[PDB]
């Protein structure tokens, strides 16, 4: 049971690390008012541009 | 040729020790013990048995008294009392009405009829063990007996066997020993004053030849009733056969590891109680030279079936392609199992019997200097409870070999490839700044 | 009534034990040590003898051979030999030049005298003290030998008496000692099998009457040269004897704490280590009636002259008032002195002798429930060496005695008054702030 709580955390862990990879990839286009944002489109739902 | 080893201290339990010796065919010793009594050491504090109250004849005075000249005797009590009239078969006795005296004593020995049936309180101190052992190897197989720990390495056969150092000598025994006719108990026995009477150990002596028991037995007298004659006494019961009935619980009984207990002398006999280590001066002619053992070359092993059984469990076939016919011997380099027998006479085909513990016989094989791997899964047996002890000691219960964990050789994945290239892709633009 | 005491292990030394048992007549009383026998239990394993080299007449013959049997014996050496041709008293004894065959056997047997002295090789251990002392309270000067581990304890004039157990539990042994006729030697021995010869223990048996023994002689015997008839034979010389005469260390020389080494059976005597427990019952019947109790008023005391001896050199005379006398006791309130009788008679004034180790004792008194002080000067004495040991067990050198100690009561220091100053000079600087 204990395998299975390790397989739960890490497992966790590695979703913090994707999502804040993804965080720090995506906020520096918070500002700077036109929002044209490429093909990476497959993350960061459309906001009005 | 010096070499040792390390064997488990239990009954039956058939063990292998194998030699890689240079320039000869290798060799296998097989060795079991069946008498392991650990003899102790024992001392003396005292003895105990019952007792006999020897009451003397009455004596009476017809107005005239005496007193109680002693007697070096033990519990020599004695008294005098007046106010007598004692009556007998003629009737009256005297002519002196109040004036008349009685006189009487007691003394009490340690009864006759106990020389044979008696108790012994024992202190005890540290035990050594007794193995006796078969030594079960090429040439026919001899029988050894030797004290575990006095070193004293007895020889077969051209051959010079030390044993032990037995190890924390842990003993079935606490340190106030009491022994019966065929038994023995763990007490306190109270230490050579009898502070309560009517308990165990109330009369004692020195051995059975001591002059002079001690008796704490707590007699008075009393004074005679009216009339007739007679010696009264009121002291307590006999101690002894008091004590006899409230043993009810032997070390036969809660002796730990088994251990069989017997008397004259005490011993205790064929306990599980830990290991032996051994070494061996061994002799350098009882080998075979390997010019003449042949050396069987272009093997590879099998198996037949597997089971989780006590006797003789999994059954393996080999294959071996002989070049001179002779004989050697076999050896498994691991604990994972032990094997029925030592030798084949090694013509082609060979049948091994083995025994695995709980999952997985990984197993290296040797015949004459030649390895061999061998796996098998296992089928668990389906019985219950058994009459005979195991066989396959080695208790082992992990693996990896294609069944055991593989779902986590697939499990453990996934992680360090998202987050080492998810920080690579990262730095595209926290490189550049 | 009971109580609990403490006494040095040695012998001279007396021992006083002084109650304090409120509402009657104190008391003390007086033990003194004149034995104490330490013996460990043995345990043997082999002995040994000179062995006789014994050998029967030689098998000859000519005009054809023979063998050999080699039958269950101590080292049984035979062999043949090819041309043997010889001499004899006249003439010769064949003609078969090329076929005259001898044979030659020999053995070993334990020689006539191995029955009257060996090596007892004792595995000894766990030693355990006895003693003999002498107690001597009010109206008793009786004697009694008692065990010193915890249980053994009886009795002495209707009073109850227990000693021990020991306070360290130490041998002046080993564990793997030998004997002989009458000494004892601290050293090895060979582990019944490895007797290499020449050495001590070339050969063993477990008793007197072990049927077969161990022997490594290295016994071999060779050809005679022509013309006489006997047997050559070699081995190493019967290595008891060599043993004999390099012993170079008894233990009755080198033992420890002077505890002298005695046999049959093998303890040691008068070890001057550690001190003893000890616990008595004492009945009432020793005590007498404070009424009936010499009664003193005004107890003061003086001294005469002090010798800083071994012997009881003290004298103290001691002024003490009067009004109904009796036989009164005395006591010492320290571990400082010691005093000489138990007891005085009382009798206007009294004289003690008194003993110390220190020059400035100051042992209060104690007489019949009035304690008052005296101290004293003293003085080293003229003589350098002794014949008799110490009676004064409390040697215990720094007493304050306010004579040398005074020196450092002047050393006092009011300069700690001067930091004061300082302290406050440091204020009336701050106060104006
Ligand atoms: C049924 O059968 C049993 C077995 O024989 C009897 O038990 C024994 O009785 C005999 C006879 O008394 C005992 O033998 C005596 O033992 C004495 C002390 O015990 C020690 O020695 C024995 C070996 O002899 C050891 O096994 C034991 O551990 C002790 O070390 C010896 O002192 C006696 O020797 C005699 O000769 C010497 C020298 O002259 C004298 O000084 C002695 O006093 C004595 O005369 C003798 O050896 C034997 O020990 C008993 N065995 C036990 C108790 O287990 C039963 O008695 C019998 N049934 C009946 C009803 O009698
Ligand atoms: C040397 O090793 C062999 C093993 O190969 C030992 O052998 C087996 O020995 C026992 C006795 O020691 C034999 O026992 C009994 O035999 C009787 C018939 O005489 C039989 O009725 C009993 O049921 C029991 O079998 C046994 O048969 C024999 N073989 C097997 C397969 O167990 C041998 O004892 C060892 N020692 C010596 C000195 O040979
Ligand atoms: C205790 O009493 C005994 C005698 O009742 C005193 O005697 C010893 O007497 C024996 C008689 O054979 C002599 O062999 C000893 O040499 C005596 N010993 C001493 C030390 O004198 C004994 O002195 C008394 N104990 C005392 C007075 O303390």
């Amino acid at each position: 049971v204990a395998v299975s709580v390790v397989v739960l955390l890490s497992v966790a862990a590695s979703v913090y690390m994707c999502v804040v990879a993804r965080n720090k990839c995506l906020t520096p286009y918070a500002l700077t008012p036109g929002a044209v944002v490429p093909v990476t489109i497959g993350v960061l739902c459309c906001a009005p541009k | 040729y010096e070499h040792t080893a390390v064997i488990p201290n239990q009954v039956g339990f058939p063990y292998k020790a194998h030699v890689a010796r240079e320039g000869y065919s290798p060799l296998t010793l097989q060795m079991q013990v069946v008498e392991t009594s650990l003899e102790p050491t024992l001392n003396l504090e005292y003895i105990t048995c019952d007792y006999k109250t020897k009451v003397p004849s009455p004596y009476v005075k017809c107005c005239g008294t005496a007193e109680c000249r002693t007697q070096d005797k033990p519990e020599y009590k004695c008294a005098v009392f007046t106010g007598v009239y004692p009556f007998m078969w003629g009737g009256a006795y005297c002519f002196c009405d109040s004036e008349n005296t009685q006189m009487s004593e007691a003394y009490v020995e340690r009864a006759d009829v106990c020389k044979h049936d008696y108790a012994a309180a024992y202190r005890a101190h540290t035990a050594s063990l007794r193995a006796k052992i078969k030594v079960t190897y090429g040439t026919v197989n001899q029988t050894v007996e030797a004290y575990v720990n006095g070193d004293h390495a007895v020889t077969i056969a051209g051959t010079k066997f030390i044993f032990g150092p037995v190890s924390t000598a842990w003993t079935p025994f606490d340190t106030k020993i009491v022994v019966y006719k065929g038994e023995v108990y763990n007490q306190d026995f109270p230490p050579y004053g009898a502070g309560q009477p009517g308990r165990f150990g109330d009369i004692q002596s020195r051995t059975l030849d001591s002059k002079d028991l001690y008796a704490n037995t707590g007699l008075k007298l009393a004074r005679p009733a009216a009339g007739n004659i007679h010696v009264p006494y009121t002291q307590t019961p006999s101690g002894f056969k008091t004590w006899q009935k409230d043993r009810d619980s032997p070390l036969n009984a809660k002796a730990p590891f088994g251990c069989t207990i017997q008397t004259n002398p005490v011993r205790a006999m064929n306990c599980a109680v830990g290991n032996i280590p051994v070494s061996m001066d061994i002799a350098d002619s009882a080998f075979t030279r390997l010019t003449d053992a042949p050396i069987i070359s272009e093997l590879l092993c099998t198996v037949s079936t597997c089971t989780h059984s006590s006797d003789f469990g999994g059954v393996a076939v080999l294959s071996y392609k002989v070049e001179k016919a002779g004989r050697c011997d076999v050896h498994s380099h691991s604990n994972v199992a032990v094997l029925q027998e030592v030798s084949i006479e090694a013509e082609g085909r060979s049948v091994i019997h083995f025994s695995t513990a709980s999952a997985a016989p990984s197993f290296i094989v040797s015949v004459c200097s030649s390895r061999a791997t061998c796996t098998a899964k296992c089928e668990p047996p389906k019985d219950h409870v058994v009459t005979y002890p195991a066989n396959h000691n080695g208790i082992t219960l992990p693996d990896l070999s294609s069944t055991a964990m593989t779902w986590a050789q697939h499990l453990a994945g996934g992680v360090g490839l998202l987050i080492a290239l998810a920080v690579l892709i990262l730095v595209i633009v926290t490189c550049i700044t």
